[PDB]
């Protein structure tokens, strides 16, 4: 199977650099390029650059002088490195592999890499639980949910009972609050006779903090 | 549009 | 560079209707576009490459067509899961640059949220801040009022509501109201009530609870 998998997401200092390893498998860097494309809030879409089988790169013309792109054949690792960001330079950028080798329909995307360019720092979320009740039991089905609060930068995930719960599951987009911090709930529907029977815990990973939480939520 | 960085959707 | 104008920038279309998306080059680019699918949270999922030609995998009801400069993504019965932004790619000139996307929503019919209501933990409570959030469930469409009350003062810019995107296999929407206080003012109240108004409902629901 053809894989790209980036490193995780992160902030950036204004007028820093940015790495991102791009590790894949399914296929050898000594046969293909690797592209890098960004997706940002303003300009969208963009591609920055790539590096071929054999180590010779191109960059899109605005990167030319801060933009270098390495590789490691045997570790079947490519590296990004762009220098000095500013705000702009904020969002999500990817890895892609072609269809062929010399060519630029990008069929393989690594999962991307939300970088936020800002002057503050990293914090991890407190995890609260939104406990099912009555208040939250309508016709046999109870909702119950994990507030995720006081956060930065994004991305935080989360999911149910460590992946085994899917069906009936929302997470809100994060909202900014006033502290500069984000803020998200995720909530999911069950039947509300399995609250006796059946644990139910949020799993919370803010990998630019190193935060994990299991909040495990009760009926109060 | 704009490219909402939090669902990677367009949002408008 | 060449400049891909995508238009319109959005497309609202009923299920097992057909649907198209333009692609304007500004500068002609041969049968050099590709297309890609946007889904939440997703990376792009390249859909057609050259203009028309096929990629495995891919569900026999897109197809693409054009040159020049005048360019067509089609899918022929649109389903639930095609809600996702469109990109299209050229690649005729260096560097290769993209438009900048349709969105795809589904029109479905109209569904009344379930409301639920969840006070602060005693835990939140233990670091002077309370959240209080009314949840709307599974609802069409995403035009919903959430009108906050604490005894009976309306209260007005403190609270912050967040809609998840359309769901790919019900298309209805969610939506949060997280209303945010100190723990003071919170422990000086008592009925805590949010209400909600929604084409599906026949009259405003009301959640609420007292404190303890
Ligand atoms: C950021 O600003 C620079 C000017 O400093 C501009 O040339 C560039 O296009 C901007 N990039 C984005 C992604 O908005």
């Amino acid at each position: 199977q053809v894989q790209l998998k980036q490193s995780g997401p992160g902030l950036v200092q204004p007028s820093q650099s940015l790495s991102i390893t791009c590790t894949v498998s399914g296929f050898s860097l000594t046969n293909y390029g690797v592209h890098w494309v960004r997706q940002s809030p303003g300009k969208g879409l963009e591609w920055l650059g790539v590096i071929w089988s054999g180590g010779n790169t191109d960059y899109n013309t605005p990167f030319t002088s801060r933009l270098s792109i390495n590789k490691d054949n045997s570790k079947s690792q490519v590296f990004f490195k762009m220098n000095s960001l500013q705000s702009n330079d904020t969002a999500i950028y990817y890895c892609a592999r072609a269809l062929t080798y010399y060519d630029y329909e990008f069929a393989y995307w690594g999962q991307g890499t939300l970088v936020t360019v800002s002057a503050a720092s990293t914090k991890g979320p407190s995890v609260f639980p939104l406990a099912p009740s009555s208040k939250s039991t309508s016709g046999g089905t109870a909702a119950l949910g994990c507030l995720v609060k006081d956060y930065f930068p994004e991305p935080v995930t989360v999911s149910w009972n460590s992946g085994a719960l899917t069906s009936g599951v929302h997470t809100f987009p994060a909202v900014l609050q006033s502290s500069g911090l984000y803020s998200l709930s995720s909530v999911v529907t069950v039947p509300s006779s399995s609250l006796g029977t059946q644990t139910y815990i949020c799993n919370v990973n803010h990998k630019p903090s190193n935060t994990k939480v299991d909040k495990r939520v009760e009926p109060k | 549009c704009q490219h909402d960085l939090s669902t990677r959707r367009l949002k408008c | 560079d060449i400049l891909l104008t995508q238009s319109p920038v959005i497309l609202s279309v009923s299920p097992g209707e057909r649907v198209s998306f333009s692609c304007r080059a500004s500068q002609s680019i041969g049968t050099n576009i590709h297309w890609y699918q946007q889904r939440t949270n997703g990376s792009p999922r390249l859909l057609i490459k050259y203009a028309s030609e096929s990629i495995s995998g891919i569900p026999s009801r897109f197809s693409g067509s054009g040159s020049g400069t005048d360019f067509t993504l089609s899918i022929n019965s649109v389903e639930s899961e095609d809600i996702a932004d469109y990109y299209c790619q050229q690649n005729n000139n260096w560097p290769t640059t993209f438009g900048a996307g349709t969105k795809l929503e589904l029109k479905r019919t109209v569904a009344a949220p379930s409301v639920f209501i969840f006070p602060p933990s005693d835990e939140q409570l233990k670091s002077g801040t309370a959240s209080v959030v009314c949840l709307l469930n599974n609802f069409y469409p995403r035009e919903a009022k959430v009108q906050w009350k604490v005894d009976n003062a309306l209260q007005s810019g403190n609270s912050q509501e967040s809609v998840t995107e359309q769901d790919s296999k019900d298309s209805t929407y969610s939506l949060s109201s997280t209303l945010t206080l100190s723990k003071a003012d919170y422990e000086k109240h008592k009925v805590y009530a949010c209400e909600v108004t929604h084409q599906g409902l026949s009259s405003p629901v009301t959640k609420s609870f007292n404190r303890g």
